[PDB]
């Protein structure tokens, strides 16, 4: 609101606790992002490690598990996905979790959803061939055991080339993305509003405080600078607005995120 | 006084409860004062001003007009003992500081 | 300076596809074209031929008035009440010539710093009178090439001298050059990463 | 630890800074000369009282407006809170839910409710396998030529006999007729096993 | 101050190529962060010298009084007794420890702060224990026992109901104010309705949670039923309210300028009576008394 200015900085202490309030807000938001990420992917408290580079019962899981040749120890859909998604008074944060330790929760559940199927998300996870693990899931949507035995080369053949398919299709046509890759432009672009709307005209000579400051009267032109921060305080208050509004979208956008992770991933669904 | 007394103040309390609380911010300013204006060249003729001899009668006095330049006062301590130096329209020493 | 961005900014711009008047070259063309908001001059003469510019809103010893003659050495830049005739001409006879005006009541002030498409914008604004320049090549027929020029400030002095008119003289013993009238609008410009202007869009 | 009831503890504190600060704004002084109204109309004129206490309906006007808006955003979270827990409610206590990690850590048996000051409380009863020992295991079983596989179990080893067992429960059983389906022969299934298989109609 | 461009900042010598016009440099934010001497013709670039929030790591003055300070967003050589430089801003008063443990404070990207042998120390967090799956083809583990386990989960139901009233707050008692309060519109009327719209949702919201049998059902007197222990949940005659023990820990852990709380519809013996409908209709008909 002021920037560097000590008439200013006074004479913002007279608008009450308007500032404590976009203080708290912006924090809880914070702590909002960081417990987001601690209920989607922080599932299992144990990290379970992928036995040896082999195969389980014929399906290729090359494309999903981490790779020692990269340094960032991230599969190949992981890298894809990565390589195609502070100024006057802003700094961003940065989340509680690195992307290093998010690949680690993810090859964790990757590891016992391959390994254990779905008893690591009741207890402990239970040895169990892959092989027999997917039949069990035949079972469970009306087909009896012996289709998938009777057709275990087939069933490998048919998922090794489904999820080979997949770099192919989130390679190509970038909007596949753009789920995800519109909150951090929202971001952008309403951090780019808030930085422009510095360099307003709400009713003063000029949009810089030494402008005004020099020019006119000191204590003539108190009625003039509040009039300025009315229109910069107003653009924060705005600002807090809109991030509290996409910050429960964004919670919303998480909790089905950890219902699809507990249902989906940890478990198997009938819905 | 420390950084434990304006986290109370922050959080109004005596108190605390194990937490990351955002107090105060930082900020530095040690020098100020670099190079403004590129390399005055363009000087006000002072010289055909205040050393040249051939001054005009009262009754007859010249009229030069002084413009687009840089009007360098401090020449007028040289070419004259400043006796009678007498600004009546701003001020006699703050005459650097302003422009016409 | 602008490195790979677009800026978006309301001022005085020529309109994209707009009506210009073009004069095809003692054949000169000079009607005492009248001033603007703003007058964009683009000229592809032979070899120094159209080198003068005069402005002013009366031109009769009564009111300021502009005379920038290049003398084929400098840019002679002096602001007078100049005195205007009917027809102003350089004839000259070297490189010599006064029957362009014929007073000078107090030239307040001067500027003779020094210097085939050339084009150049003059705009007065706020008293300052900002002059833009730019010389680019051309070898194909004279029908005004589509592309993309930006031209470079060139001088930008204050002067504060009130201008509605304006005419330009040529020296005489092709001569073709081009009329644009700035308008109010909104373009969008694209900087390279050196700070070159790449193109332009009109958002009307 | 008090930070397991956070939940409503942070709602509780909410409502009541929501309020607390917004009677704090009362007592501000927004571009004004004193925060109370009878310092004010009665020391300067109505002609100036009027402009005066105009920013004062703004500071306090604005205040009311964030309220409102806080507590909108706040009561849509509340209501998003709300509906999962009467879902959580229908899903638990009303019955048995299959979805893993919704009504407790775990395989859910039943759930009970408890009232709670401005929430509400669930207690998941959850079923959790512990004490696990390893065995070999098979897809099929090949006795009388032809493949067999469990109807609702798995096949286990414990180094020399098989059986067919829960598959979250461990209870040995002996391999029979009505335990196991038969399709197929025995060159399909990758990695079957031979082992006998009891029938009760074959001695009777 | 270059050329009267007023500002405060890093000046280093820059790599840019302006052009011979080009006095400033701007970015997509319309901040000037290159800038040429007007004497030297060399390019200078602009950056904010420093600026961060500093969050006090602090352990709980009812454990110690030593703290730690994190310089958000800055190294530790733009600082005026340890001090280590985390990715998330320089930290000074918690050494960092290559031991891994659980995440107490979070203090940045992968950084945690504790109060361990005391001192303040910072450590790399860490995700879990290691468990390596013996995986093979042939191999299954069965479970041979069980473990009931009873968790707890709180979710927030209703919130608080209030409502205030706009003349009273904004100018009070007053005639020359309320006068003028007419003329900003009927904001007024907003503010009321959407204070009764959130009453009556929350009032919603505690029928649509607590009020989903149609009936009231009630225990028979108290027998063995199984051998489960209901008596932490059921509710006791012996207590006003007719709330469970756990109900009890719960209420026990869980002037007027113009605005007004209004009273829950459904007051705390109503909703205690349906947690007890629901309890006994869920300990003596199961699934069956919902459908
Ligand atoms: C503004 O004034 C300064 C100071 O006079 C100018 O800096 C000087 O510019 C000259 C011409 O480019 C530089 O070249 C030569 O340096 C040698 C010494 O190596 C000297 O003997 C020559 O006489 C000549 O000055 C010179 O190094 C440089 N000096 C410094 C300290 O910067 C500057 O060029 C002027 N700028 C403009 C726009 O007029
Ligand atoms: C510009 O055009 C003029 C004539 O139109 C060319 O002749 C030059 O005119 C200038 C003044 O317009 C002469 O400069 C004069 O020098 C004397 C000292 O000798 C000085 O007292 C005057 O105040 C004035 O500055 C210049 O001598 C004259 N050149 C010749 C050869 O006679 C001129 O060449 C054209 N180009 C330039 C760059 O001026
Ligand atoms: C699984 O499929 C991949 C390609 O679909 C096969 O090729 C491997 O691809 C990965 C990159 O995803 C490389 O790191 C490996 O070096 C590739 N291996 C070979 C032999 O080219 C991969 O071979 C398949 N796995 C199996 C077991 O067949
Ligand atoms: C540019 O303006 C000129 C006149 O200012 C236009 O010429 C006129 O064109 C109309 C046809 O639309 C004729 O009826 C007139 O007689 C013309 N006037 C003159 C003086 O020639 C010209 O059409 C305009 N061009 C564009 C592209 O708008
Ligand atoms: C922007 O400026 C740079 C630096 O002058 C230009 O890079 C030069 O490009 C030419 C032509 O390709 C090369 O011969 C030079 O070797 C380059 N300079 C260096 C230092 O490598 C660049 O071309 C300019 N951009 C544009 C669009 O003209
Ligand atoms: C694997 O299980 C079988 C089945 O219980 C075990 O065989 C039993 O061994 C006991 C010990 O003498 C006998 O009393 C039973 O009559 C046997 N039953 C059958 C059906 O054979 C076998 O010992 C177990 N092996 C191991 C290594 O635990
Ligand atoms: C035990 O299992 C083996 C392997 O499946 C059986 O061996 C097969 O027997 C069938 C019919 O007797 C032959 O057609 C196959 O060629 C045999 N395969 C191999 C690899 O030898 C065997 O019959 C089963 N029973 C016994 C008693 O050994
Ligand atoms: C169910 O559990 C509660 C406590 O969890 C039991 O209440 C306690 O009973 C003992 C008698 O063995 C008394 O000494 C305690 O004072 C009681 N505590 C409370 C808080 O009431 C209750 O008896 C258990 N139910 C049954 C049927 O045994
Ligand atoms: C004044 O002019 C004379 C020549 O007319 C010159 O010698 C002298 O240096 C100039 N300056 C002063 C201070 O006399
Ligand atoms: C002076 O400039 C104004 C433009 O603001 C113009 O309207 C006016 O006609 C000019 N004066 C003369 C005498 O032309
Ligand atoms: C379980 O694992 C142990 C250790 O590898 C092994 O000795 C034992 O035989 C296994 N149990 C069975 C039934 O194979
Ligand atoms: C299991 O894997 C091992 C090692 O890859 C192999 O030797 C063995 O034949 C496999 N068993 C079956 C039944 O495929
Ligand atoms: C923490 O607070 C509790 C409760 O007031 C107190 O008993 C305890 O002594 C405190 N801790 C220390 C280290 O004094
Ligand atoms: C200093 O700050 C720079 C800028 O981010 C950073 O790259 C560097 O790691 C920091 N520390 C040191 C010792 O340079
Ligand atoms: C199963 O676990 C319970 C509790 O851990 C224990 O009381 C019981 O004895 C165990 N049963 C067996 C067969 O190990
Ligand atoms: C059923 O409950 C009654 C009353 O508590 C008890 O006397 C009876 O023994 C119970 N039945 C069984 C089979 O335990």
């Amino acid at each position: 609101i002021c920037g560097d200015s000590t008439e200013c900085s006074n004479l913002l202490l007279q608008y009450g606790s308007f500032c404590t309030q976009l203080k708290r807000a912006l924090t809880g938001i914070a702590v909002e992002q960081d417990k987001n990420t601690q209920e989607v992917f922080a599932q299992v408290k144990q990290i379970y490690k992928t036995p040896p580079i082999k195969y389980f019962g014929g399906f290729n899981f090359s494309q999903i598990l981490p790779d020692p040749s990269k340094p960032s120890k991230r599969s190949p859909i992981e890298d894809l996905l990565f390589n195609k998604v502070k100024f006057n008074g802003l700094t961003v944060l940065p989340p509680l979790l690195t992307d290093e330790m998010i690949a680690q929760y993810t090859s964790a559940l990757l590891a016992g959803t391959i390994t254990s199927g779905w008893t690591f998300g009741a207890g402990p996870a239970l040895q169990i061939p892959f092989p027999m693990q997917m039949a069990y899931r035949f079972n469970g949507i009306g087909v009896t055991q012996n289709v998938l035995y009777e057709n275990q080369k087939l069933i490998a053949n048919q998922f090794n080339s489904a999820i080979g398919k997949i770099q192919d299709s989130l390679s190509s046509t970038p909007s596949a993305l753009g789920k995800l890759q519109d909150v951090v432009n929202h971001n952008a672009q309403a951090l780019n509003t808030l930085v422009k709307q510095l360099s307003s005209k709400f009713g003063a000579i000029s949009s810089v405080l030494n402008d005004i400051l020099s020019r006119l009267d000191p204590p003539e032109a108190e009625v003039q600078i509040d009039r300025l921060i009315t229109g910069r305080l107003q653009s924060l208050q705005t600002y807090v607005t809109q991030q509290l509004i996409r910050a429960a979208e964004i919670r919303a956008s998480a909790n089905l995120a950890a219902t699809k992770m507990s249902e989906c991933v940890l478990g198997q669904s009938k819905r | 006084l420390d950084p434990l007394s304006e986290t109370k103040c922050t959080l109004k309390s005596f108190t605390v409860e194990k937490g990351i609380y955002q107090t105060s911010n930082f900020r530095v300013q040690p020098t100020e004062s670099i190079v403004r204006f590129p390399n005055i060249t363009n000087l006000c003729p002072f010289h055909e001003v205040f050393n040249a001899t051939t001054f005009a009668s009262v009754y007859a006095w010249n009229r030069k007009r002084i413009s687009n330049c840089v009007a360098d006062y401090s020449v007028i301590y040289n070419f004259a003992p400043f006796f009678a130096f007498k600004c009546y329209g701003v001020s006699p020493t703050k005459l650097n500081d302003l422009c016409f | 300076f602008r490195s790979s961005v677009l800026h978006s900014t309301h001022d005085l711009f020529l309109p994209f596809f707009s009506n210009v008047t073009w004069f095809h070259a003692k054949r000169f063309d000079n009607p005492a074209l009248p001033f603007n908001d703003g007058v964009y001059f683009a000229s592809t003469e032979k070899s120094n031929i159209i080198r003068g510019w005069i402005f002013g809103t009366t031109l009769d010893s009564k009111t300021q008035s502009l005379l920038i003659v290049n003398n084929a050495t400098n840019v002679v830049i002096k602001v007078c009440e100049f005195q205007f005739c009917n027809d102003p001409f350089l004839d000259v006879y070297m490189e010599s010539e006064f029957r362009v005006y014929s007073s000078a009541n107090n030239c307040t002030f001067e500027y003779v710093s020094q210097p085939n498409l050339r084009e150049f914008v003059f705009k007065n604004i706020d008293g300052y009178f900002k002059i833009y320049s730019k010389h680019t090549p051309i070898n194909l027929e004279r029908d005004l090439p589509q592309g993309f020029s930006a031209l470079e400030p060139l001088v930008d002095l204050p002067i504060g001298i009130n201008i509605t008119r304006f005419q330009t003289l040529l020296a005489l013993h092709a001569a073709a050059y081009y009329v644009g009238y700035l308008q109010p609008r909104t373009f969008l410009l694209k900087y390279n990463e050196n700070g070159t202007i790449t193109d332009a869009v009109d958002c009307a | 630890t008090p930070s397991a009831l956070g939940k409503l503890q942070d709602v509780v504190n909410h409502n009541a800074q929501a309020l607390n600060t917004l009677v704090k704004q009362l007592s501000s002084k927004f571009g004004a000369i004193s925060s109370v109204l009878n310092d004010i109309l009665s020391r300067l004129d109505p002609p100036e009282a009027e402009v005066q206490i105009d920013r004062l309906i703004t500071g306090r006007l604005q205040s009311l407006q964030t309220y409102v808006t806080q507590q909108l955003i706040r009561a849509a979270e509340i209501r998003a809170s709300a509906n999962l827990a009467a879902t959580k409610m229908s899903e638990c206590v009303l019955g048995q839910s299959k979805r893993v990690d919704f009504c407790g850590k775990g395989y859910h048996l039943m759930s009970f409710p408890q009232s709670a000051p401005h929430g509400v409380v669930f207690l998941h009863v959850t079923y959790v396998p512990a004490q696990e020992k390893n065995f070999t295991t098979a897809p099929a079983i090949c006795h009388d030529g032809k493949a067999h596989f469990p109807r609702e179990g798995v096949f286990v080893s414990n180094g020399t006999h098989w059986f067919v067992t829960q598959r979250n429960f461990y209870e040995p059983q002996i391999i029979t007729t009505d335990n196991t389906f038969v399709s197929g022969n025995c060159d399909v299934v990758i990695g079957i096993v031979n082992n006998t298989v009891y029938d009760p109609l074959q001695p009777e | 101050n270059f050329n009267g461009l007023t500002g405060t900042g890093v000046l280093t010598e820059s790599n840019k190529k302006f052009l011979p016009f080009q006095q400033f440099g701007r970015d997509i934010a319309d901040t000037t962060d290159a800038v040429r001497d007007p004497q030297t013709l060399e390019i200078l670039d602009i950056t904010p010298c420093s600026f961060g929030g500093v969050s006090v790591i602090t352990p709980g003055t009812n454990t110690s009084n030593q703290v730690a300070v994190l310089y958000q967003g800055v190294n530790c050589t733009e600082v005026p007794s340890n001090v280590f430089q985390t990715r998330a801003g320089c930290l000074i008063g918690a050494e960092y420890v290559n031991n891994s443990y659980e995440c107490d404070i979070p203090i940045g990207a992968g950084i945690c702060a504790s109060y361990q042998t005391q001192s303040i120390i910072a450590y790399t967090m860490s995700l879990g224990a290691e468990n390596s799956v013996a995986y093979s083809n042939n191999s299954i583990a069965i479970p041979t026992n069980f473990t009931i386990s009873v968790t707890t989960e709180i979710l927030p139901v209703s919130m608080t109901k209030t409502s205030v009233d706009c003349t009273m707050y904004i100018c009070g008692d007053s005639t020359e104010c309320s006068n003028l309060l007419l003329q900003y519109g009927s904001f007024c009327t907003q503010l009321k309705r959407a204070l009764t719209g959130i009453a009556v949702e929350q009032d919603k919201n505690t029928q649509e949670v607590f009020a989903q049998v149609k009936q009231i059902y009630k225990t028979p007197p108290i027998k063995y039923f199984g051998g489960f222990n209901f008596s932490q949940i059921l509710p006791d005659p012996s207590k006003p309210s007719k709330r469970s023990p756990i109900e009890d820990l719960l209420f026990n852990k869980v002037k007027f300028n113009g605005l007004t709380v209004l009273p829950p519809l459904l007051t705390d013996e109503m909703i205690a009576q349906y947690t007890s409908a629901l309890l006994a209709g869920t300990i003596t008909s199961g699934w069956t008394f919902g459908a």
